[PDB]
């Protein structure tokens, strides 16, 4: 197959800025490339075909250039509907492979997360499992670090993360980290701590509790 | 104008034949398009499944060619995808698409024609191949030309397929070795000949011989000089495959450690855990609580079940002022559980756990 590599993987901007995304093919494809826009949850939509021709009905702020191996989609008048994910597709050879996509995110002033820790309910420990939850509230950007310490020991492999989408008004993110242990393992230790490192934070913030209190 | 809707199972069991159909509205499937299927795993991007051509030729991504089959039913204007023996990794949102030979909205009224082959451009010796020359409307003559040992053939049978296209067909019934080589179309209209089309090579395959001149990677010659772009996507249908069964969620409170050196604001949530069918609605106080809620995406654990959390942030003085109830309903089992989250009392002493 032909490998299409888009650049960058992610990108941050504000309404009004002009942005450009690159797609490089492994070999020459003679303009046989298309640009698609996919907003979160909805279905993809054609922007440009033949690497430079604007599809009917899509606004003229979008523009396609390039050929041979290098192509560029550029938006000039960024609006709120443009904040989506963009894909390139080669359409010359048999497997018309897509690019891995580039996500376009709203640029925002840095904001520190509000950190909270949640011990497992007594109703959950009846079933023999304990889940402790760490919440990071309304921070920007997403790059954040959560680490669990159980009696001062760094935990790995027993926690899963899940982060929201960029919120409609503040353009902020929220993260949830869940540490899941057996009731047997939860019994063995006392102090449960969640330690969060974020660029909006001068120093890492540690929230903790003692089991039983 | 054109609309494609996908229908299929919402939930399907592992190891079974997945079947989806696409209903086309506002266009006929027996036209010069390629009806395709494209797949998107949860948060992983686009993967192209395959396509079907007007001639009935299908093409599958060699990743799944073992398991995929695409077919068309012209009577009801639908086309279907069948993928066999599914892994859990086949869980995804599936899109049907219409790939069309879009052309630059340039118009010379004398644009360059295109040439295509049906069923394809590699034909076994003795089998048939058909060239389809296409150009603008009103074409009076179509000629198919062969480059080396130059011979040509005229045809004046030409059909309108739209108010802007016309096409003509040349059929070779039993291809031999001397039919292999380069082919192109040229049309006569408005008292003069047009530009020649680009070349399309037809290869003939024999017992141990391949008659080909000596473009794309390993093989897979193009079969038309027109590039087909997908200009119409359906909204997609999400299909989930899992070795599991419909199950109601367990709901647990996430209480803010009543006195926790808490400052101005407080947080508290509900943890919905181990529910199979994907959609669950979480509203707090049945709607009266709107600003400040954040409910997170589900996570697929190796349990085959999902779990998420929903959280609200509140004034830190709202301990006794308001009692918070989270309202989680799981329609696929119609399990409507509502649990009030409040902090644990420090009267009862020290909770001890062992064994
Ligand atoms: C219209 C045009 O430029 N066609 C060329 C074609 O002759 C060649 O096979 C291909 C290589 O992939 O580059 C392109």
């Amino acid at each position: 197959a032909i490998r299409m590599t888009q650049s960058p993987s992610s990108l941050s901007a504000s309404p009004g800025d002009k942005v450009s995304i690159t797609c490089r093919a492994s070999q020459h494809i003679n303009d046989s490339l298309a640009w698609f826009q996919q907003r979160p949850g909805k279905a993809p939509k054609l922007l440009i075909y033949g690497a430079s021709n604007l599809h009917s009905g899509v606004p003229s702020r979008f523009s396609g250039t390039g050929s041979g191996t290098d192509f560029t989609l550029t938006i000039t008048g960024l609006q709120s509907e443009d904040f989506a994910t963009y894909f390139c597709q080669q359409c010359n050879c048999f497997p018309p492979d897509f690019g891995q996509g580039t996500r376009l995110e709203i640029k925002r002033t840095v904001a520190a997360p509000s950190v909270f820790i949640f011990p497992p309910s007594d109703e959950q420990l009846k079933s023999g499992t304990a889940s402790v939850v760490c919440l990071l509230n309304n921070f920007y950007p997403r790059e954040a670090k959560v680490q669990w310490k159980v009696d001062n020991a760094l935990q790995s492999g027993n926690s899963q993360e899940s982060v929201t989408e960029q919120d409609s008004k503040d353009s902020t993110y929220s993260l949830s980290s869940t540490l899941t242990l057996s009731k047997a393992d939860y019994e063995k230790h006392k102090v449960y701590a969640c330690e969060v490192t974020h660029q909006g934070l001068s120093s890492p913030v540690t929230k903790s509790f003692n089991r039983g209190e | 104008e054109v609309q494609l809707v996908e229908t299929g199972p919402g939930l399907m069991k592992t190891s079974g034949t997945l079947s989806l159909t696409c209903a086309v509205s506002g266009d006929y499937v027996n036209t010069n398009r390629r009806w395709s299927w494209v797949r998107q795993a949860p948060g992983k991007g686009l993967e192209w499944i395959g396509e079907v051509h007007q001639s009935g030729r299908t093409n599958y991504n060699p990743s799944l060619k073992s398991r995929v089959t695409i077919s068309v039913d012209k009577s009801k204007n639908q086309f279907s995808l069948k993928v066999d023996s599914v892994t859990a990794a086949d869980t995804a949102v599936y899109y049907c698409a219409r790939a069309s030979p879009l052309k630059s909205q340039r118009d010379t009224d004398l644009p360059r024609p295109s040439i295509s082959a049906e069923p394809g451009t590699v034909i076994p010796l003795g089998s048939h191949v058909t060239f389809v020359c296409r150009g603008p409307v009103g074409v009076q003559t179509f000629r198919l030309e062969r480059e080396r040992n130059y011979l040509y053939s005229d045809t004046e049978d030409v059909s309108q397929t739209s108010p802007s296209e016309s096409e003509a067909r040349f059929r070779i019934d039993s291809v031999n070795a001397g039919n292999a080589g380069l082919f192109r179309c040229i049309y006569y209209k408005s008292r003069k000949w047009s530009e020649q089309s680009d070349y399309l090579e037809l290869v003939v395959k024999g017992e141990d011989v391949t008659w080909a001149l000596s473009a794309c990677p390993q093989g897979e010659l193009p079969i038309s000089t027109d590039i087909y772009y997908v200009d119409v996507w359906g909204n997609g249908t999400t299909v989930t495959v899992s070795s599991a069964s419909t199950k109601g969620p367990s709901v647990f409170p996430l209480a803010p450690s009543s006195k926790s050196t808490s400052g101005g604001t407080a947080a508290l949530g509900c943890l919905v855990k181990d529910y199979f069918p994907e959609p669950v609605t979480v509203s707090w106080n049945s709607g009266a609580l709107t600003s400040g809620v954040h409910t997170f995406p589900a996570v697929l654990q190796s349990s085959g079940l999902y779990s998420l959390s929903s959280v609200v942030t509140v004034p830190s003085s709202s301990l006794g002022t308001q009692t918070y109830i989270c309202n989680v309903n799981h329609k696929p089992s119609n399990t409507k559980v509502d649990k009030k989250a409040e902090p644990k009392s420090c009267d009862k002493g020290l909770e001890v756990l062992f064994q």
